[PDB]
């Protein structure tokens, strides 16, 4: 389920961090978060603030700029 | 986040949301309080386009977007959008977690009771605040006004309201609410340009027209003699460029814009306009209190930031008191805040402490409990 | 073949097919769209004369042969003659086969529906693609552009249109389309040829007068003032090599073709030009767009690979838009492949792969298909 | 000219002069307000041919003139082809010297303070007019209408305005202006007709949309039921022969076409249509008016003949309106001349006599007498 959510050629974070590379516009991080925020919420494994079915919004210990990945360790 | 538990202050009266933490003698996040929603497709494939704009980013994005204030006339209509608007306050401007800061919310007087119970309801429910109270506007304002004796106005974007004072004993026999403020005079002035040849009929041309009600208008002392002096020459005529392309040049749409907060008949609405309902609401009061609120007359809040208004005021009132009564238009420039400011002040007390409203009374009592311990 | 299954881009935009495989800077086939059929008769026995020569191949032997242009102002008239031409597209140039590749047809906007029908007809069931899309030619040169922000045109061989666009949201309201390009500034170009001396009629001498008008012709910045320059001296006089003969010497010839497309009188074409359209398409945008339109204006496709028109182009337009603005033209050395590389880079994104039209639902619903997905 | 010194009507809203005199049932001269001017050589030699073509002999000569409206959104643009706009509708079409008959023109509520002005400038001083009149046209509606109270909106070809009126006083803080009528229905007709495969672009070819808008174009009642209809067969499916050539076959665009008249996101205009600026204009009102104005929805006016749109107009307000109020939708075939109608009701009243503007008192006080004695 790990590999796959960095793997996925349609929602991996190595896919969207390709076509946030690609992609035309005003590309920062930010940008790439939110996308994060937006193609990655109902992802069980995806642990972010500002994702969109977020059970660690008002988790005080993720800052923003950040996000948390649940692997095995 | 904050590194106290300090109660938050969150003003969002009719149409700009300010916020803060107590203690704070000015808001950390001012916004305005719109909800944007995209009317157009998107073509561009991977840009990172959201389902709606919340407040500032829709501002930059008003050229896209349709415009939807969630509140007016200080009544919430839309508590899926109001619910957007305080989920932007607490996470994205104030970046706080709301489970750990009591908050501090402001109505009109004279409000619906569903707005201030659902709002209970918001709050306790989907943000889950260890404590709330909601307090009515002027009274805080009076607070920021450094004074237990007075009569305060506020006139927001959606609602201006006269709360009279004694001793610290409020008078609510005697207050006034008027619904007429800062979105009916964009209107009034959206109808005006139109009247000179400027069309603006679009939201985010409806927000360029509050900018030039905001940069260039100014209440007149004299409406006739103002009137006959924009009549005479171009001596008050002033341009502003345009968002993006031309310049505009306005004459006395400057003050006739204003003039509406006086008498309202321009907008078509019966009422008395904004000085008759604070000496109405002067003389509604018992009689030994009256040269004190005379003496202590606060114009403390929000549209009432126009060059003059204080002028225009005093000699209003004063035209309408009596001889040997001492007219005094409290009118600071710390205006547009003063509100939020003594929000913050009554946030700050130590007596306060035991008028919130918690949990577990709230949860014992349902959304009622409001109607028990707020005024 | 391919190693891969990387989808096709096959831009096959009026008069020059341009095709590849995604991710490419370039296109591997470039080739003019037309169709040559021999007019005399085979007098040499067993020599390996065919039916009809497609592309290239009929650009070589167009002195035995008519040649007949498929697609005329971006609308497919013979769609016998467009399946020789994506079958030598596919099977010839590429030499690759259909079955296995997605395919990312180009077309113009305010098309015929009856054009993106029948080519997704032919699309699946003649060569029988897994999937396909078909897009706007001047959002895909906003792709390669770099941008979400701005206002482009492309000017192929048969149709020049305006997509002005805000922050990945496209204006459909304000997409002009002007159906004056390359091959009607080929036949003026015969036209005043002819005035000259030179009488061009026939179709392989209308290719004549194509290289002429790619090779010789620029755009004037005043017309007047570059008219009086040609009447006043042979300074600016020009002469090209015909094929196969003698040496023509053209003068005026090389402003009076490409100025047409900034003044379609002389044509007979009653519009407002190239730099009227451009103005008139950022107008009829949203007022706070606008300036962002004027330092996103975005020139980058067929036609205008004209020496000069970048500074003809912001001469008009910034005459024509208010002061205070920057008018900034977009016009990079990657024309006449930007709207294909566009194409290449909307194929390769990641998010794109759910907007393809597959088979299945295409077999679901019919060719109207496109009408649902396709912008 | 005339027997008597009876006053005219000029009816020149924003795409169609109709005038005529007082006291008559219906205008004497109906022309479209066109300025066609010639845009190619004349080669033949004393022929007589002009140097602008005016109205009706601008719509016959039309395929060698290009067509100007002087008049746009109900806003005069050219003063100068306005000017002969009128100096035809006085001189060559009534026949009758202007210096012996007093002058009511309309304009639409909300318009440009200029325009007024100038246009009373250009009666008073160009055709030397005793006396004029510039009355607000949907007023004029419903003079006609019989009634004095209720809320009117015509649908010109350039705007559509609700104004409501109860008991023979205006309500002009509720007064509608929505810069939606038949020219934009035009263009967008031109712009779904591209959609099927019939390219109309020319000024010229844009009357012939305009004719296939007003022969074959109808309002729909449920726009999906309708369209999902269309979508199953070719029933509702009707034929057109174009001047002076083949026959066009148009289906749904009957009735997408008036669509963007309740539905303006259509041509991209952000506001609520037709009917909710009606219920807005309703609403706006005082609440013990609001049943006679449903009583008396007045809809007569221009655009507003399709067939069908008084039953989807009472369809949406009666979906609007709270129940148990009467919506009656006043809709007469008297319509696209009953606001001249009015205007002849107007100036055949007695007591309207001292309310004409007339010479000496403009000549008094200057083109802004208008805004002392027009409403
Ligand atoms: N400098 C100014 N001059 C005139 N009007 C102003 C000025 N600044 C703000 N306003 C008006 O006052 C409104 C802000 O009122 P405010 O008291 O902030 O509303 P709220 O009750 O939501 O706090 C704005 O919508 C604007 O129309
Ligand atoms: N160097 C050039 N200068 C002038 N005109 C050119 C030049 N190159 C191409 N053209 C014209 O532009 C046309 C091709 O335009 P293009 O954008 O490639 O259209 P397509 O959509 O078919 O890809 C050519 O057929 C020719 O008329
Ligand atoms: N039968 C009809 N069906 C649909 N539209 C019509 C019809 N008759 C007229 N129109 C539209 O109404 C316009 C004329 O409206 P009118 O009120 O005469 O304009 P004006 O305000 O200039 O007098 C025309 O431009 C036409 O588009
Ligand atoms: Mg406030
Ligand atoms: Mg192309
Ligand atoms: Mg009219």
């Amino acid at each position: 389920i790990i590999c796959d959510l960095i793997e996925n050629n349609t929602n991996g974070i190595l896919a969207m961090l390709d076509e946030e590379c690609l992609r035309p516009g005003t590309v920062t991080d930010e940008t790439f978060l939110e996308k994060l925020n937006q193609v990655c919420a109902t992802h069980q494994h995806f642990e972010s603030r500002m994702s969109k079915c977020s059970r660690f919004l008002n988790d005080t210990t993720l800052p923003h700029s950040c996000f948390r990945i649940q692997h095995y360790a | 986040d904050e590194d106290e538990t300090t109660a938050l202050v969150c003003d969002n009266g009719s149409g700009l949301v300010k916020a803060g933490f107590a203690g704070d003698d000015a808001p950390r996040a001012v916004f305005p309080s719109i909800v944007g929603r995209p009317r157009h497709q998107g073509v561009m494939v991977g840009m990172g386009q959201k389902d709606s704009y919340v407040g500032d980013e829709a501002q930059s994005k008003r050229g896209i977007l349709t415009l939807k204030y969630p509140i007016e006339h200080g009544i919430i209509t839309n508590w899926d959008d109001m619910e957007k608007i305080w989920h932007h306050t607490f996470y994205n401007e104030l970046r706080v977690a709301p489970e750990e800061h009591p908050t501090l919310l402001t109505e009109a007087p004279l409000n619906p009771k569903a707005n201030r119970e659902k709002m209970t309801q918001i709050m306790f429910e989907t943000f889950n605040v260890p404590a709330m109270y909601v307090a009515i506007q002027a009274v805080l304002s009076l607070y920021a006004s450094g004074r237990t004796t007075g009569i305060v106005l506020d006139s927001g974007d959606g609602v201006t309201h006269n709360v009279p004072i004694y001793e610290g004993y409020a008078l609510p026999h005697a207050i006034m609410r008027l619904d007429l403020a800062g979105r009916d005079l964009t209107d009034y002035l959206m109808k005006i340009l139109t009247e000179r040849g400027y069309s603006f009929v679009t939201t985010a041309e409806r927000e360029i027209v509050r900018d030039i009600k905001e940069k260039l208008c100014y209440v007149a002392l004299d409406f006739e003699n103002e009137m006959a002096t924009a009549a005479s020459s171009s001596s008050l005529e002033k341009s502003y460029e345009l968002p993006d392309g031309q310049v505009i040049t306005i004459g006395n749409e400057r003050f006739r814009c204003p003039e509406t907060l006086f008498q309202p008949s321009f907008i078509g609405m019966e009422s008395a306009g904004i000085h008759e309902t604070t000496y109405n609401s002067i003389m509604k009061c018992d009689i030994d209190i009256r040269k004190d609120l005379y003496a202590n007359n606060v114009m403390s809040g929000g549209t009432t930031m126009y060059p003059g208004i204080a002028d225009r005021m005093q000699k209003e009132i004063t035209a309408l008191a009596p001889s040997t009564m001492k007219i005094k238009i409290i009118a600071p420039p710390e205006r547009k805040y003063s509100v939020w400011i003594g929000g913050s002040i009554l946030a700050s007390l130590s007596t306060f402490q035991q008028m919130w409203i918690t949990k577990q009374e709230y949860d014992e009592a349902g959304p009622s409990i409001v109607h028990r311990k707020c005024f």
